[PDB]
RNA sequence: UAGCUAGUAGGUGGGGUAACGGCUCACCUAGGCGACGAUCCCUAGCUGGUCUGAGAGGAUGACCAGCCACACUGGAACUGA
RNA sequence: CCCGCAGAAGAAGCACCGGCUAACUCCGUGCCAGCAGCCGCGGUAAUACGGAGGGUGCAAGCGUUAAUCGGAAUUACUGGGCGUAAAGCGCACGCAGGCGGUUUGUUAAGUCAGAUGUGAAAUCCCCGGGCUCAACCUGGGAACUGCAUCUGAUACUGGCAA
């Protein structure tokens, strides 16, 4: 009954690249926000705009190069039946360092790269190929 | 603990002038190489894979002359020291104390130089070692006793190995009977053939 | 495979059996023979196989196989029995050792001595 | 008592002592408390094993403890050397 | 500060001694999931004063009886 | 300069009105021994036809994957019919450590160091289906540096 | 192997102990444990470690060192720090 | 430990050789004798039995048996499955339990970081040292994945309140 909002995002980005979407529309909530700034930030989406203002609508643009989709692989790491905390050395390098963890820690949401140079751990939120 | 057999046979299991019996007559003019020891050598075989691996390892265990349970615990220290593991084997077993005597030109094979190392002659670093498998740390120096000076064998060695090739990693004095232990080997300087990939993949399973 | 049922009862390891359970996991034990016969194969391999009961010193009583080409096993002879299944015979699942208590060698042999007892035969 | 001793170890005909100090009722490399330093009677030449850290030596002394005849000795050398 | 652990009251019934749950989110050490764990303790409730129901800060101390090394501390939110 | 490997020769029955009729299936790699593998499966009455089969069949359909210095760029997991192996890039020496016909398509290929794993049906054409797989599965630095839209250096740290 | 437990669970007081305490007695209350497995049955000295394994694990606990228990079997105290 | 003597003198076995599994031919016998880890071999031309010659592997040891882990992803946490191969309760309701849409504030239990105490010594790992080398012994370190406390952070999970 929707139990994990964040896998249903992970849910719909995977989806909208395998069927070739130009755009993915979500429900947004802030957890969602970061994840999202964060996926622009490295590459993996294009870019997204919130729009709802009681009802929030959030949309992410998709970004396909040539060929294929640009994310491949997406793995929702954590999930609400099985918690992972990793420590400051426990950060794994996804895909040989080639792809994010995103990281939620105690300063917000980050990547694996930016929680091992602040140097501290925390929930890993997904691996992003 | 030694082979102690027929050598040539060992060089012709292998099909590889592995330098066992000595220089002066060449090795195909003893003869029969190409050749397998059967009585079904004339027929060679297909030879799988784990055989492939299993024929490059006995060929590096019969061109030093070490057994395989010193063997495998070369492979171990090999494995447990940081860099090219095969690397490491190969400059460990030409770390030992009788193939630097045979490279330096005392005794004309590794046999001669392990019966010149095992009978009292060698002095590293002006203390006389019984021991084939000794170390030779670098900026060491390998050198003959007194008595052990005079003697024939050495002379015939000085001359067929000054028509060798004088390993750069070592330098001979050969007017003093001495030599030193410059520096440690890199594959390049050595032998260009062996497949030691062959090697760590065997005792890798 | 949900981490709840898992957590509730965990993963079974099955159970190692043993297929010499007369031997009691030691390598070889004494025992004597209460009959010395000989037995058929199963169907494909149709020959007479020398198989002897022993009664075992912790009180088993157990089918041993005599393997080698003529024995001298008699009534009430003592034997170390080894364990090893022979394929063709049913209920059969352990050796005797040739060269044991009582068990001699096998008779004109030369290769694989040691697996019957055999000493070096000097010239 | 509590007493600083020597605990034998290393291998038959070349031995090696740990002065370390215990309860004088254990066992002569049973239970102890701490260890003292090490010694090595038959070392070699240009080898200094002879080790004393006399911070905690004055202060198992200084709490009630015992030197041994060896190691009362050991700390003569170690202290009247340097 | 005291070393203080806090729990909830089970059982009220027997005479100036309570009986306490507390709850710790321990971790699997095989299996990686947090899961709650609890620890029935007997309290030592001199003046037989708090409930059923409610919350309670409790110490440890001398043992008292066969069971009941812990007393309470303070009730911190009492319940009906 | 196109080295050549036999992986396997299997031996097939097709049964009609007379009796069975046997055939030799080869199963083959070539390889430039930098970057491009390719993989043939001949079938012929007898053998070295089948070997000939298997050879034109492998020269022509060879890709090319990338590879670094001697070694992969990531761990990559190749998947086919009842093969599941896993393949990680490794450290320098070691040789390849991997059984048989990923063994024969990693040498062929050019990856000096590697650790492989097979897991499921280690049947010779399908880990080789599978490896192959994960070898044009894996992709390098500059073309993840093309995909995200930035250079190697900020993704590298 | 699904119910077990009356000094059993708690209280007051006397006694006892180097020391708290159902440790022991008289009284009062009727409780305590248990499906996060009580009770019963079978097996077992425990740990640092050892072996194996890429790791996670699994098997183990000879030697060496720490703790425990025992000293023909069952029991009891004396002496003494 | 060092020195002198004498002389090649006193010093090589064990398993295997059809496939897996490195290494082959002759002779004896004929579903017998026997072998065998699994597949299986022996029916008159046996690379599978027994001998021989040759070879292979290890070596002062070499084989067999027993036992443990590995391989076995074959109890799968890492790391499996469930239409037909083994496997979705006949179907519901529901207590315990597990999970929990979205915004703001607070607590800071989980989580993270740092510090302090502790985690005996040995062992394992690294850099060294001493035994002619090695095994062995030994100096310093790392480690002991943990527990408790203290100081903060507060994204995420939990509590409290709206």
């Amino acid at each position: 009954s929707m139990q994990d909002p964040i896998a249903d995002m992970l849910t719909r980005i995977r989806n909208g690249q395998a069927a070739n979407k130009a755009a993915v529309t979500m429900p947004s909530s802030k957890l969602k926000v970061a994840i999202a700034n964060v996926l622009k930030e490295e590459g993996f989406i294009e870019d997204f705009k919130v729009e709802g203002d009681t009802k929030p609508e959030l949309e992410l643009t998709l970004k396909y190069f040539q060929g294929k989709a640009v994310v491949e692989s997406i793995q929702r790491v954590s999930r609400p039946g099985l918690r992972i905390y990793k420590r400051k050395d426990e950060l794994p390098k996804v895909m040989a360092g080639l792809g994010i963890a995103v990281v939620s820690t105690s300063k917000g949401v980050m990547t694996d790269r930016a929680a091992r140079q602040a140097g501290l751990g925390g929930e890993i939120i997904c691996y992003v190929a | 603990a030694r082979y102690l057999g027929p050598k040539l046979k060992l060089s012709r299991r292998e099909g590889t002038d592995l330098f066992l019996k000595s220089g002066v007559r060449a090795i195909d003019t003893k003869c029969k190489i190409e050749q397998a020891p059967g009585q079904h050598g004339a027929r060679k075989p297909r030879l799988s894979d784990y055989g492939v691996q299993l024929r490059e390892k006995q060929k590096v265990r019969r061109i030093y002359g070490v057994l395989e349970r010193q063997f495998r615990n070369y492979y171990k220290e090999a494995a447990r020291l940081k860099g090219n593991t095969g690397e490491n084997l190969l400059a460990l077993l030409e770390g030992r104390l009788d193939n630097v005597v045979y490279r330096m030109g005392f005794g004309a094979t590794r046999a001669e130089a392990r019966q010149l190392v095992s009978h009292k002659a060698i002095m590293v670093n002006g203390r006389v070692v019984n021991i084939a498998s000794y170390q030779v740390s670098p900026n060491d120096v390998v050198s003959i006793r007194e008595k052990a000076k005079k003697q024939s064998r050495v002379k015939a060695a000085l001359e067929l190995a000054e028509q060798r090739e004088k390993p750069t990693w070592l330098e001979v004095d050969a007017g003093k009977m001495e030599g030193t232990f410059k520096r440690k080997p890199e594959r390049s300087d050595l032998s260009a053939d062996i497949n030691e990939h062959l090697i760590v993949e065997l005792y890798s399973k | 495979a949900t981490v709840n049922q898992l957590v509730r009862k965990p993963r079974a390891r099955k159970v190692a059996k043993s297929n010499v359970p007369a031997l009691e996991a030691c390598p070889q034990k004494r025992g004597v023979c209460t009959r010395v016969y000989t037995t058929t194969p199963k169907k494909p391999n149709s020959a007479l196989r020398k198989v002897c009961r022993v009664r075992l010193t912790n009180g088993f009583e157990v089918t041993s196989y005599i393997g080698g080409e003529g024995h001298n096993l008699q009534e009430h002879s003592v034997i170390l029995i080894r364990g090893g299944r022979v394929k063709d015979l049913p209920g059969v699942r352990y050796h005797t050792v040739r060269g044991a208590l009582d068990c001699s060698g096998v008779k004109d042999r030369k290769q694989a001595r040691s697996k019957y007892g055999v000493k070096r035969p000097k010239a | 008592m509590v007493t600083i001793r020597l605990a034998r170890h290393g291998a038959k005909k070349r031995p090696f002592y740990q002065v370390v100090v215990a309860d004088s009722r254990n066992a002569r490399n049973g239970r102890f408390i701490e260890r003292v330093g090490f010694f090595n009677p038959i070392a070699s030449e240009k080898e200094e094993g002879t080790r004393l850290d006399l911070d905690r030596i004055a202060h198992w002394v200084g709490q009630g403890a015992t030197i041994s005849d060896r190691v009362a000795a050991l700390i003569k050398e170690v202290n009247k050397a340097a | 500060k005291i070393r203080t652990l806090q729990g909830r009251v089970v059982s009220d019934k027997m005479e100036k001694s309570i009986v306490v749950a507390i709850e710790r989110f321990v971790k699997h050490p095989i299996y990686g999931k947090f899961i709650k764990r609890t620890t029935k303790l007997h309290v030592h409730d001199e003046n037989n004063e708090c409930g059923i129901g409610d919350v309670v800060e409790i110490r440890e101390c001398r043992p008292l009886s066969k069971t009941k090394s812990w007393t309470l501390v303070r009730v911190v939110e009492k319940a009906v | 300069e196109l080295q050549e490997k036999l992986i396997a020769v299997n031996r097939v029955s097709k049964t009609v009105k007379g009796g069975r009729i046997f055939s030799f299936t080869a199963l083959t790699v070539v390889g430039d021994g930098n970057g491009r593998v390719g993989f043939g499966y001949g079938k012929a009455r007898e053998v070295p036809a089948a070997i000939q089969k298997a050879m034109e069949k492998a020269r022509r359909n060879m890709i090319n994957v990338a590879l670094n210095n001697g070694t992969l760029q990531h761990p990559v997991k190749g998947v086919h019919t009842g093969s599941r192996v896993f393949m990680q890039p490794a450290s320098e020496g070691t040789g390849i450590i991997a059984g048989g016909a990923m063994r024969a398509v990693l040498e062929v290929a050019g990856v000096h160091n590697v650790l492989a794993k097979a897991y499921g049906s280690t049947n010779p054409i399908n880990v080789v289906r599978a490896t192959i797989d994960g070898l044009e599965n894996m992709n390098s630095p500059e073309m993840v540096a093309a995909k995200r839209g930035k250079s190697v250096e900020e993704i590298l740290g």
